[PDB]
């Protein structure tokens, strides 16, 4: 029904540069984490942005679980965009929000 | 008797300062840093003194860390201290927990804590004896004493702050002087926590109906063209 | 113009120490003489004494054990007639220089 208008909007660029926008402004919120004091204090920026970016995330991983998986089963770029979506939305969701055991960190600029 | 020579030192091979937290030429002229309401219930202070402390040792959150003392006779090191020992805030601070609560350390006759009231070497008797009315009331109740045999270590909490621990030398055995010392500490954490209860699934579920709702929105698009 | 050996550190004083200069500033009106000696001395290895300044700046309470030598401007050539007088506290009874 509406698959050929959401590729479309798919296909628009538009959708493209704010993607290419919010995680350009990831990495540069890597530059500024990689410090101590923007690290823990100066954070609600971090904080907020780090929620738009998950969000962002979330939304290209519900882009990629409609029927496209048969394609992004067998191919190239996509197999690897897929499985780096979902060991990026695994640890930080066992991570952020833990609760649980663990040893230490060591995966948050590996995520990132 | 006590033998008036003695005293306990913790060593501070690195100190915080002398790098891009703190530096020693500033703290001794009213250095004066806060408590975010977690010591007994409000608005909190604490003076650091640089002349009676100096610069504290630098730790890190999560950090299996210990202590360790020597042993001075007129000021000469002669021995590390290795009996049992227990630390204390002055302050009041309970934002750290220690390790294996006494079940693994092979604990047998209900060790006291610090709810029985000053620890010393005349109230203390150990829980390692085979005392034979009171064996165990505790699963997992946690063992307020490091050093000796066990292997017994605190784990810091997020605080990100100064801590000045008292320290009391507790074994009975090793000598009539009531060893006791101060000193200072401070934590570098990694992230405070402000999340809340909004967590990430609600804020994930939050996006995938406000998705959903675009989606419905855009329908209309295409069925008007 | 004069410099010495070595700077605060390297020395092993822990804390800040008193130099010429600083004593110096210290005395507004009275003349060098009576600026510095064994009647107004603080050592440097306190902890407990005078300040926690800044540790780097040029070292003069030379002595023995100590290799402390003294420097001069390369480049111009002059003269800098020194008297050396002992600044111990508890040595001997009366003035030395
Ligand atoms: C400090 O040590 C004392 C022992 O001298 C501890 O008191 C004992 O604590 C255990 C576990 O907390 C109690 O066992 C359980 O208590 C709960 C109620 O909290 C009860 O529901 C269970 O059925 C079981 O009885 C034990 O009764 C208690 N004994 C006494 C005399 O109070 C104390 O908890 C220790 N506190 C800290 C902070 O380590
Ligand atoms: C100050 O300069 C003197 C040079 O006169 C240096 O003296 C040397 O010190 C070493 C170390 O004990 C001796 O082995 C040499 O024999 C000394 N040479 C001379 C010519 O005295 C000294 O090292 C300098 N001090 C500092 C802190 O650099
Ligand atoms: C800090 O305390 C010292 C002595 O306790 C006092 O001389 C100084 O004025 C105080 N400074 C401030 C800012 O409170």
């Amino acid at each position: 029904e509406c698959q050929a208008y959401f590729r479309k909007v798919i296909k628009s660029t538009f959708f493209q540069i704010v993607m290419i926008t919010t995680v350009t402004t990831n990495s540069f919120l890597l530059v500024l984490g990689t410090n101590y004091d923007i690290q823990f204090e100066f954070f609600r920026t971090f904080e907020v942005s780090e929620l738009f970016f998950v969000s962002v995330y979330v939304c290209e991983f519900l882009m990629k679980v409609y029927v496209d998986p048969i394609t992004y089963w067998k191919d190239g770029y996509n197999i690897l965009d897929v499985i780096i979506l979902i060991i990026l939305t695994i640890p930080y969701l066992l991570r952020k929000i833990k609760g649980n055991h663990s040893a230490y960190l060591h995966f948050a600029d590996g995520i990132q | 008797g006590c033998d008036m020579t003695k005293k306990i030192v913790v060593q501070n091979k690195i100190s915080a300062c002398t790098m891009g937290i703190l530096n020693p030429v500033q703290l001794q002229k009213n250095y004066t840093y806060t408590i975010e309401k977690e010591a007994y219930d409000d608005d909190l202070i604490v003076f650091y003194e640089y002349k009676d402390l100096g610069c504290p040792r630098l730790v890190y959150y999560d950090k299996p860390w210990k202590p360790v003392v020597e042993l001075w006779k007129n000021g000469i090191v002669e021995e590390i201290m290795n009996a049992e020992y227990v630390i204390s805030e002055i302050n009041g601070l309970v934002t750290y927990s220690y390790s294996l609560t006494a079940a693994t350390a092979n604990c047998r006759s209900q060790p006291q804590n610090w709810s029985t009231f000053l620890w010393n070497r005349e109230n203390y008797v150990s829980c390692h004896e085979d005392n034979k009315d009171n064996p165990l009331l505790w699963p997992n109740v946690e063992y307020q004493v490091l050093g000796g045999q066990t292997n017994n270590k605190i784990i810091f909490g997020q605080r990100n702050g100064i801590y000045t621990f008292h320290l009391s030398v507790v074994d009975p055995y090793y000598s009539y002087c009531n060893l006791n010392t101060i000193f200072s500490v401070y934590v570098h954490g990694a992230l405070p926590v402000t999340k809340f209860q909004p967590l990430l699934t609600i804020l994930l579920m939050v996006t995938t109906t406000l998705l959903t709702a675009w989606l419905a929105y855009a329908i209309p698009k295409q069925l008007r063209s | 113009d004069y410099t010495f050996n070595s700077t605060m550190e390297q020395n092993g004083c822990i804390n800040e120490a008193q130099t010429w200069d600083s004593m110096i500033e210290e005395n507004p009106d009275i003349p060098l003489d009576d600026v510095w000696g064994p009647q107004n001395y603080r050592p440097c290895f306190s902890y407990a004494i005078g300040k926690p300044g800044d540790l780097g700046q040029p070292y003069e309470i030379l002595n023995y054990s100590n290799k402390n030598h003294i420097k001069w401007p390369m480049t111009y050539a002059g003269m800098y007639v020194y008297r050396l007088k002992i600044l111990d506290p508890n040595y001997s009874f009366c003035n030395l220089t």
